[PDB]
């Protein structure tokens, strides 16, 4: 990908770059998945064992307050504002809000919202006043991109976000291993309750939560899973990486062309009953310059 | 139905 900014990348140290991020070294990993329940249109499978170079990895997905300073350093303007909507859940949207008509095929719960972006998250009258240290939202792939150039980094490839979420256990379901709620806590912000009508909230939050909230996988990461979507580098396929070759199995970066990129780790709004995709090993994908309240990001960078 | 959907993207509305 060659992107276009009007922003020069300014000078970062290592010791700098390297602020909030964890070092995974290199080595292999099991990625991918092969719960019998997974749509078979996702593409989790097969597993492989895929080798990794050494990276670097945020700890945490990127903050509004990190954003903010991007925004103010740079003048960036977001998909969402050029575009002047972007997409919210049904149920936070403020009554007599402006909204479009538009229908997003199958998934009536979503609503284009004039004026939703990172600082309104549910369109005019919103902020983020009370929300400095969550995700920041409605950030396209290509805002991300920028981000991440900006800041001396770059979006993890899906292999790099796996095997850091997986957080150095072998083949487990979740980030911290194969228990949803092991002893009776929960460990990530998703939905509860009857998707879409009614989230209960039980663990704690019914719209995205902080940043540093949950306590952090084996490698310390926080909310690999739950929150927020995040963007990966990589274009998504079904099927490249059932391929065995060193493209797909050493430092794999997916394949070279594509329509939508890919997003791991699932939302606040996921849930077993509907798309059961906060397992580590789920994927899905939407088009780069598309946001949502659900989406945001965490950054990889090169030691 | 079909496939549960996690990403609306600005496509899928036109
Ligand atoms: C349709 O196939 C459908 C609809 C809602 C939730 C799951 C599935 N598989
Ligand atoms: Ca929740
Ligand atoms: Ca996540
Ligand atoms: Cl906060
Ligand atoms: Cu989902």
């Amino acid at each position: 990908h060659m992107p276009s900014f009007d922003f020069d990348i300014p000078r970062r140290s290592p010791q700098e770059i390297a602020k909030g991020m964890v070092a995974i070294p290199g080595g292999t990993f099991r990625m991918g998945g092969e719960d019998p329940d997974a749509f078979p249109e996702d593409g989790e499978g097969p597993v492989r064992t895929v080798r990794l170079s050494p990276f670097l990895i945020d700890r945490y997905a990127v903050s509004n307050r990190q954003f903010a300073a991007f925004v103010k350093a740079t003048g960036y303007v977001t998909d969402a504002e050029r575009y002047g909507w972007s997409f919210v859940f049904h149920a936070h949207v403020a009554p007599g809000t402006p909204v479009m008509d538009a229908v997003v095929p199958e998934a009536p719960w979503w609503v284009a919202v004039p004026g939703a972006y990172w600082k309104a998250p549910e369109g005019p009258g919103s902020s983020i006043t009370d929300r400095p240290n969550h995700p920041v939202v409605h950030v396209s792939w290509n805002d991300a991109v920028a981000y991440a150039t900006w800041a001396g980094k770059r979006l993890p490839t899906e292999a790099e976000w796996e095997m850091a979420a997986r957080g150095g256990l072998d083949q487990a379901r979740y980030p911290w291993g194969n228990e949803l709620t092991p002893r009776g806590r929960h460990r990530c912000n998703i939905w509860q309750g009857t998707f879409p009508v009614h989230d209960t909230g039980e663990d704690g939050y019914t719209g995205t939560a902080p940043v540093n909230a949950f306590a952090p996988n084996g490698y310390g990461l926080y909310n690999v899973a739950g929150n927020v979507w995040e963007w990966c580098a990589d274009w998504w396929s079904a099927d490249w990486h059932a391929t065995e070759s060193p493209a797909t199995r050493i430092d794999p970066r997916g394949p070279e062309t594509g329509t939508a990129r890919v997003t791991k780790g699932g939302s606040f709004l996921c849930h077993e009953s509907y798309c059961n995709r906060y397992r580590v090993a789920a994927r899905t994908c939407n088009t780069p310059d598309s946001s949502a309240a659900h989406t945001g990001f965490r950054c990889a960078a090169d030691p | 139905a079909t496939t549960p959907l996690c990403g609306p993207s600005r496509a899928s509305i036109l």
